[PDB]
RNA sequence: UUUAAAA
């Protein structure tokens, strides 16, 4: 019920890394090329980076705010992995360590870090608010699960549009989608996740009390590179030079200088992935609004 | 399981003890029963089913293992914490009546469904003597061995279960009530135990 | 409380400490010689954590058993009375708790010599009686001192320290009031080194400030190691003599 | 006109993607593989059918969706030639193409077609072929129309999801696999749509055969 | 516990004889030494930690909340959590339902001792945490909540408007906390406070509740083991029941000290 | 309580106090650290510079108080000034006077109460400490953290009496600490019972002079005595639905739309058909939580309460500036001289038209208003939930209280809010953020804010127009 | 609750 790795295959990939070689042909700091496929309705985003394929679905509904924060909206997210991405995922295991760590990283990146404008999702204080839900569907697993899922959710929230609501004192009328054009969600910053996989050609003893750092770090590992991984690190940055969130627990205990180096290497990656999502969203908007140049109302004078 | 929308609220509105005894009428389990009691402004209607004995795979116990479970029916839904409390008291009684040494490496599962508990004016004290008389009829219908019939009675919260024509007590339960009411509460249930004891035999011998 | 000064121009925080000062550290070893083989009552500030280590022993079922190493289980239970307002939720099966439980297992399964104890399981039971900011770091120091009491072979100490960044001023050992007003970073330093077995950042931090926060973080973690080490010296010397 | 692609996933034995109107369903088939204890069958092949909605978790709405899809694929697979084996068939609905709360016929029709396609790419023994179409009647004209759009369902009186079984070059109909209907209809309209549904599924398998040939043939001796 | 049938017959024959020889040699009216710690949780009003001789340790915390007693039925809710056992376990909900009856607001403890205004009153939250256990802990938790309630301090009332409380002064919780005892019958002898090995080979068990110098309502007769379950003569029911009436004042004199 | 010792002079104690809020009681326990490295911040001091510890930026604390303070007549002479909570809130403008105070010592227990009662007054007080130079010197001695001045609470002692004892102990320590340098400590407090309690403490005699007494002891007393301030709420509930029906039936009540004056947000003029002139509604209680444009039910006032059209300019921005948004059931001197100046005009005016009061709201004119955050209520370095003020663009409207954690980010941003409620206990209406329009004085952000305030539809045309 | 004209 688990992936069997032969001793010959395990030895080959490790020695290939000691010679600056990866089976897929990338570099030690080369992120996989990302592709965004927008669906029909708003909030339907399909992300394809490498052989890893993920699909996100954004929805929302009226719900009660928290008693401790009545001026903010809710953000729900659940990433249940089906046997579609691989027969090693037992269906119905929502408490899996991968599913748990994935949701908590994206939840910190979007909700806690202030990516989604929760204060703008408040309709009436302490009674009515928006509860935006992010359903992530893992289609084909080949490493970089939380890297692609974070790209899918961020591309989905920026592509989704919530229904329009007019407040008449205490009443709330949800305008049909055909009545009024839906309003897009407010996004403050764009958190992008970059994971790092670590290997040691030595052993655990030569790593605890060893000054010579012989660790090998690769950016965005594949499934075979992930199964042979020793230590794991996940950082999240934005184009504003801000560290959104960092999660490193277990594996090879690394030093502070290398972790700071991982962030500076990841910033050049998130900076390019950010401008791609901004460009691919611009191209998808012109696809739906072809004659948008004639329908402009606010026009300059002379 | 639908449960409907969470925005909906439930409705808010501002001497002689008749008895009915039955058994069988169930094909899933081996033995079942149905007791009904209507007296004063309170009615009781619960169904008991005994799914056993079932051989346990990989077990090596010297005697059987009884599993009693009370499940909320459709009216007067009690709290789940008190349902298992009475079940643990029911297991403490039937572990001395059912011949455990006869069924090694096997367990017996009991299912009592308090379907219709109604009051017309602790409320669970009045229902305990009716649950004991329903399991004994169901355990005997399943061909399981029991050392003498087991019954109980109520005497203002105090519930005492006797055996061997009331000579020896098998269980004791008391909630609310008063103080120093012991010998009178015992005799009020001792004569009530015999009222339920011979009535179970009269229903179990008919055809 | 109310609207307090987090870091005044006089360098004093809301509780009186300064930027590089720690809360009082009073650890206790072998507090449950009748409930577990390892015991540690961690009292870091207002925090009061009970950590038990039951093992290494045979697993209750032969289903899950690694014939080449040991199984490390961590059970973090946040009591309802951990804070002032009694918790109404369940806390036990919370998704935030499962992340902490897993992050602790990965952190120590690489530091604990599970190979020395094959075909065995090590159960770690944690009960938080009271919390007040920096609860993750205090969970770290409790497990370290509890395994040592159980006689489990480890490579080095694992220290838990919490650091906050208020504008342009790092703050060591953040309490609850400080975590609700700035970003928080919990570190997991190994011994007197700079090797990090844990690095949790849960709030936005500028990249130009994170390196200095990490340096001041690992520096305070070494100070946490000595306080635990000096506790074991005093406990071992009074036990032998 | 519907779109379909075969072999899109790299970590399953067979994958498929069925697109009709606005409904899109991706299926994944993996087998024969080692089953679990409660799943293994002594004589024939075991099936693990799992369908998932586009939004939210898998509620009881999709549970009846699994049980109906299970009854379509069970007689279609030669189960007896894979004793003590398992086959995972996961259907992921990307876009619903209708109203999830009020309807659930277009998703069942696409999950049946997507599952059959993924069963062909995985190389599982199939006794025949399959084709499923949604059918509803507008309350205005009261006539039978196939694959009704999302706006045509809200005005419909009764909905239908007919699944057939074709043999001999996709011509002879061996047996009617599934015909699930809900609404208001009589016996006169039942055969009025059953005869019309048999000729709309006949051109579907004829279109399916053309699709599953443009992709399998290049991978073989070519 | 888990023992061998060879030594089970030895302890059964030694506890059912007329001398009634106990394993550790203690008399049927004696107890084991108990350590109790109180007042160590500043975030809570009351607190207590109890440690038994066999290793059973239990911690109890007490919180308070102002609630309208005209809409709040029970003012004393007990939340029991046993380590290693599920919250929905059968052995956890039984004690949870049993302790809610020995400390019921109005029956076991009178609500007049925790009322404030004619509208509002204090609600007592009793959180129980069992770190370790080797026998039935319903008698150990009663000893823990007893010392916790008698060492509890609640804020003082200042006086229809919302009640206000003082900043510094806090009143003591003057409440008589009921006490729970466990009795095991071995053939024809009564044993007050059994052990892990005594309760394993016993015939039946008794649970008696003591409040205000008298045996109060919530009492049980649950079996202590599923192996040797025997029916008892009614003369044994009143023997052990009246036996606690003689030595329970000696318990309170040593516990309320 | 108890007290534990730590390293290098540190000591930790426990601070417990019950918090009453909304009828609930929550026992709050906190850690309190008592240290012995807190300096007097006096240039004359030669003992404290030896125990100072630099900050996080490794900066030694600078000593501010002048080595040659203001020398008065005997037996005061060269002295320092210690203030109280009441003295700061009362004469905050007098503190900022360049020819008045020079060397001032603000203890911690005073700064905590001033900030808890008026954050903008706390801001200008902290500003004096930061802007300390050659003509003005303000420090903050953290008396509650020093091991030499922290005073333990006594049984059944008033909370105000314990803090008063902390201020006395602070002046005792400062007097003893400065004896080698021959500098006295003057405690400026208007609390008469506080000064009488100090003269009984012969253990360490101090100087206790009130505000009017300290001013008279200065050389330029005649130039500042005229500038000293004088030494020292719930809205009426709306009528029931049955009474407003009977009032409008029998001619007791009237209905109309409020039109707030163009240059005063506290003077409403409801037009009624039974009067030749619009009925005035002057005052906070008479308007009764109503907004400009609502259909309200007014009740006439007796002729003894009739007023003239006010001739003063008042907007929500220049009124009650020393208030907190969360004020519910501190007086500025500038508002005293202005509110007492307009009362003299209505007394001699002959344009006295009938006045009324609002007793019921029938239709609300609430919507999405555009404005900006008031900086005086914003903590520009706290990412926590803080109640802030919103200055709406329509000067005929009041200030709105909103809760937000992006207050530092939303500063200098022209945002949009919507009012939720305004109960009788709250002084200001409750709103919440909904939309950010951009930076202030930005052409893109101002023109967009301009159209929203006039319901101008600037969104593109519909696709059905094609 | 700013007249008229072209915007
Ligand atoms: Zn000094």
């Amino acid at each position: 019920k688990d992936i069997e790795i032969s001793a010959s295959e395990s030895k080959f990939i490790l020695e290939a890394l000691r010679q600056n070689y990866r089976l897929d042909g990338r570099s030690f700091d080369q992120f996989r090329d990302v592709e965004i496929t927008f669906g029909k309705e708003f909030g339907d985003v399909s992300v394809k980076m490498g052989n890893t394929k993920v699909h996100c679905r954004i929805s929302c509904q009226i719900a009660q705010p928290y008693e401790d924060r009545p001026f903010e909206g809710l953000f729900v997210i659940s990433t249940e992995i089906s046997p579609m991405a691989g027969s090693q995922f037992e269906n119905g295991n929502i408490t899996g360590e991968d599913e748990v760590l994935c949701s908590r990283i994206i939840e910190k990146s979007v909700r806690r870090s202030g990516a989604l404008d929760v204060e703008g999702l408040c309709i009436v204080a302490g009674s009515k608010c928006w509860a935006v839900r992010a359903d992530v569907h893992f289609l084909d697993c080949d490493g970089g699960f939380i890297d692609a899922s974070c790209i899918a959710v961020m591309a989905g929230l920026m592509h989704f549009k919530k229904p329009d609501i007019t407040v008449h004192g205490e009443q709330i009328i949800v305008h049909p989608v055909n009545e009024r054009e839906p309003v897009p969600l407010g996004i403050l910053h764009i958190p992008i996740c970059v994971t790092f996989s670590f290997f040691n050609p030595q052993d655990t003893e030569e790593n605890i009390k060893g000054e010579t750092n012989s660790e090998i770090s690769i950016i965005d590992a594949t499934l075979k590179e992930e199964l042979l991984r020793d230590g794991v690190l996940t950082v999240t940055l934005n184009k504003n030079r801000e560290v959104v969130q960092v999660s490193k627990a277990g594996g090879l205990p690394m030093d502070a200088l290398t972790l700071m180096k991982c962030c500076h290497e990841a910033y050049s990656i998130i900076e390019k992935i950010t401008d791609q999502i901004l460009q691919l969203l611009k191209e998808d908007s012109e696809k739906r609004n072809k004659y948008a140049a004639m329908l402009t109302s606010e026009n300059a004078r002379e | 399981r639908l449960l409907g929308p969470a925005a909906a609220k439930p409705m808010a509105f501002s001497s002689e003890q008749e008895l009915s005894l039955h058994t069988g009428f169930i094909e899933n389990c081996n033995g079942s029963a149905l007791v009904e009691a209507r007296s004063l402004g309170h009615q009781t209607s619960l169904i008991t089913a005994v799914y056993g004995p079932r051989s346990i795979r990989g077990s090596f116990t010297s005697q059987g293992t009884i599993s009693i479970q009370l499940k909320n029916g459709l009216l007067e839904k009690y709290n789940t914490n008190e349902l298992k409390e009475v079940s643990s008291f029911l297991m403490g009684i039937f572990n001395s009546v059912v011949n455990l040494s006869r069924y090694p490496k096997s367990g017996i599962d009991i299912f009592v469904y308090l379907t219709y508990d109604k009051d017309l004016t602790s409320q669970i004290s009045s229902l305990i003597p009716h649950c004991i008389t329903s399991i004994t009829l169901a355990l005997a219908d399943a061909g399981i061995e029991l050392v003498d019939m087991a019954g109980a009675g109520e005497a203002n919260g105090t519930v005492v279960s006797f055996i061997k024509n009331g000579e020896e007590i098998v269980g004791f339960w008391k909630d609310d009530g008063d103080d120093e009411d012991l010998l009178e509460c015992l005799d009020r249930c001792k004569e009530q135990y015999n009222r339920y004891r011979d009535l179970m035999i009269s229903c179990l011998m008919n055809q | 409380m109310s609207r307090l000064e987090i870091y005044s121009p006089e360098g004093l925080r809301l509780d009186g400490r300064r930027w590089n000062e720690l809360r009082r550290f009073e650890s206790s070893i072998n507090t449950h010689p009748h409930a577990a083989d390892g015991s540690s009552y961690m009292e870091q500030g207002n925090n009061k954590i009970i950590t038990l280590v039951k093992g290494p022993k045979e697993p209750r079922l032969k289903s899950q058993m690694d014939t080449s190493k040991a199984l490390l289980n961590v059970s973090v239970n946040i009591t309802k009375f951990s804070k002032f307002e009694r918790s109404k939720s369940s806390h036990k099966n919370e998704r935030r708790v499962l992340e902490i439980q897993t992050s602790l297992v990965r952190m120590f399964e690489k530091n604990v010599m599970l190979n020395i104890y094959p075909r065995t399981v090590i159960d770690i039971e944690i009960h938080v009686l009271e919390q007040d900011g920096g609860i993750m770091g205090s969970l770290i120091n409790g497990i370290t001192l509890a395994l040592i009491d159980a006689g489990i072979s480890m490579f080095d100490y694992i220290s838990g320290i919490s650091v906050g960044l208020y504008d342009t001023t790092p703050l060591l050992d953040t309490n609850s009031l400080e975590e609700n007003a700035m970003s928080t970073v919990t570190l997991g330093v190994v011994g007197k080194s700079e090797k990090l077995s844990l690095l949790l950042v849960e709030d936005k931090i500028p990249l130009d400030r994170l390196e200095n926060v990490l340096a001041i973080g690992i520096a305070g973690a070494h100070r946490v190691r000595d306080l635990m080490d000096e506790e074991l010296r005093k406990h071992a010397q009074k036990r032998v003599s | 006109s519907v779109q379909a692609e075969i072999g899109i996933l790299d970590h399953v034995d067979g994958s498929s993607e069925f697109v009709s109107q606005d409904t899109k369903v991706i299926c994944s088939v993996t087998g024969p593989i080692e089953p679990k204890a409660r799943q293994e069958l002594p004589t024939q092949l075991a099936l693990e059918i799992i369908v998932r909605p586009a939004k939210g978790v898998a509620t009881t709405r999709e549970k009846v969706l699994e049980d109906k899809l299970r009854a379509v694929l069970t007689p279609l697979i030669t189960r007896h030639c894979y004793p003590r084996q398992l086959c995972q068939i996961t259907c992921q609905i990307l876009e619903s193409g209708e109203d999830e709360a009020e309807f659930s016929l277009r998703e069942l029709s696409c999950c049946i077609n997507a599952a059959f396609l993924a069963l062909v790419d995985a190389g599982i023994a199939l006794n025949s072929m399959c084709a499923s179409i949604p059918i509803a009647i507008i309350k205005d004209t009261s006539d039978i129309i196939v694959d009704p759009t999302a706006e045509q369902l809200k005005i419909s009186l009764s909905v239908h999801t007919l699944a057939l079984e074709f043999v001999n070059g996709g011509k002879v109909v061996k047996n009617v696999l599934l015909l699930d209907s809900n609404g208001d209809f009589n016996e006169d309209q039942l055969f009025s749509l059953l005869e019309l549904g048999e000729q709309k599924c006949q051109e579907l398998v004829t279109n399916i055969r053309r699709i599953i040939q443009d992709n399998i043939s290049p991978r073989l001796v070519v | 516990m888990s023992l061998s049938v060879a030594e089970k017959s030895y302890l059964y024959d030694s506890l059912a004889s007329t001398p009634s020889i106990r394993p550790d040699g203690r008399l049927p009216h004696q107890f084991r030494p108990i350590e109790i710690f109180t007042d160590f949780l500043p975030s809570s009003n009351g607190s207590s930690r109890i440690i038994a001789s066999d290793g059973s340790e239990c911690i109890v915390s007490i919180k308070s909340k102002v609630v309208d007693h005209h809409v709040e039925n029970e003012l004393l809710q007990v939340d029991v959590d046993i380590a290693g056992q599920r919250d929905d376990a059968l052995v956890v909900e039984t004690i949870t339902s049993l302790l809610n009856k020995v400390l019921k607001s109005g029956s076991g403890v009178d609500s007049s001792k925790l009322q404030l205004t004619k509208k509002y009153s204090f609600k007592i939250f009793v959180d129980v945490l069992v770190i370790s256990s080797h026998s039935h802990p319903v008698s150990l938790i009663s000893f823990a909540i007893y010392s916790a309630l008698n060492s509890t301090y609640l804020p003082k009332l200042i006086s229809e408007e919302l009640p206000t409380f003082h900043d510094y002064d806090m009143v003591k919780l003057d409440i008589n906390p009921p006490l729970v005892f466990i009795l095991a019958v071995v053939g024809n002898n009564m044993l007050l406070d059994p052990a892990a090995n005594e309760s394993e080979v016993a015939n039946n068990g008794l649970i008696i509740s003591w409040s205000n110098g008298k045996i109060t309502s919530p009492i049980r007769s649950v079996a202590l083991n599923d192996s040797n379950v025997k029916s008892f003569k009614p003369h044994l029911l009143k023997q052990g029941l009246a036996m606690v009436e003689k030595y329970a004042p000696d318990v309170v004199r040593s516990l309320e000290n | 309580p108890r007290r534990k010792r730590l390293a290098d002079g540190l000591s930790v104690t426990q601070k417990v106090f019950v918090r009453s809020r909304n009828g609930g009681a929550t026992k709050i326990v906190r850690e309190h650290y008592l240290r012995s490295d807190i300096p007097c911040l006096s240039r004359s001091c030669t003992k404290c510079p030896q125990i100072v510890v630099p900050d996080a930026q490794n900066e030694l604390p600078k000593f501010i108080l002048s080595d040659s303070p203001l020398e008065l007549s005997a037996p005061i002479g060269k002295h320092y000034v210690v203030l109280d909570t009441n003295v700061v809130l009362q004469a905050i403008d007098l503190l900022e006077n360049p020819n008045c105070f020079f060397d001032v010592i603000v203890p911690q227990i005073v700064l905590d109460e001033v900030r808890n009662k008026s954050y903008p007054v706390y801001t200008r007080l902290r500003t004096l400490c930061r802007d300390s130079d050659d003509h003005k010197r303000f420090i903050v001695f953290h008396n509650e953290f020093s091991e030499h001045t922290f005073v333990e609470r006594l049984p059944n002692e008033t909370i105000n009496d314990r803090n008063n004892r902390a201020i006395r102990k602070t002046c005792q320590w400062y007097s003893e600490h400065l004896k080698p340098y021959d500098i006295n400590v003057v405690l400026v407090t208007n609390d008469r019972l506080n000064r009488e309690a100090a003269t009984k403490e012969v253990e360490s005699n101090i100087i206790t002079k009130s505000l009017v007494q300290y001013i008279e002891l200065l050389p330029n007393a005649d130039d500042i005595r005229d500038s000293i301030p004088q030494m020292d709420f719930t809205f009426p509930e709306y009528y029931s639905t049955a009474r407003v029906m009977g009032g409008l039936k029998n001619g007791v009540l009237y209905q109309g739309n409020i039109q707030i004056s163009e240059y005063n947000f506290l003077e409403g003029s409801v037009s009624l058909p039974r009067f030749s002139k619009p009925v005035l509604i002057v005052g906070q209680k008479n308007l009764n939580r109503a907004f400009n444009g609502d259909q309200v039910i007014v009740e006439l006032l007796p002729q003894s309460e009739w007023k003239a059209p006010s001739s003063i300019v008042l907007d929500s921005e220049h009124f009650d500036v020393n208030d907190n948004p969360d004020i519910e059931a501190v007086i500025s001197d500038k508002q005293r001289r202005l509110l007492a100046k307009d009362a003299m005009i209505a007394q001699r005016s002959k344009k006295i038209q009938p006045t009324a009061k609002v007793v019921y709201i029938q239709r609300r004119s609430w919507r999405q208003y555009v404005g900006q955050l008031a900086p005086s209520s914003v903590d520009p370095q706290s990412s926590s939930t803080q109640n802030v003020f919103v200055i709406l663009m329509d000067k005929c409207l009041p200030k709105v209280r909103i809760r937000t954690r992006r207050a530092a980010e939303l500063l200098d941003k022209r945002i949009v809010i919507s009012i939720d409620s305004w109960p009788t206990t709250h002084k200001y209406p409750l709103g919440h953020f909904v939309r950010d329009l951009g930076t202030i004085e930005s052409a893109q952000a101002e023109t967009e804010a301009l159209l929203l305030e006039h319901d101008v539809e600037y969104r593109p045309f519909s696709k059905k127009v094609l």
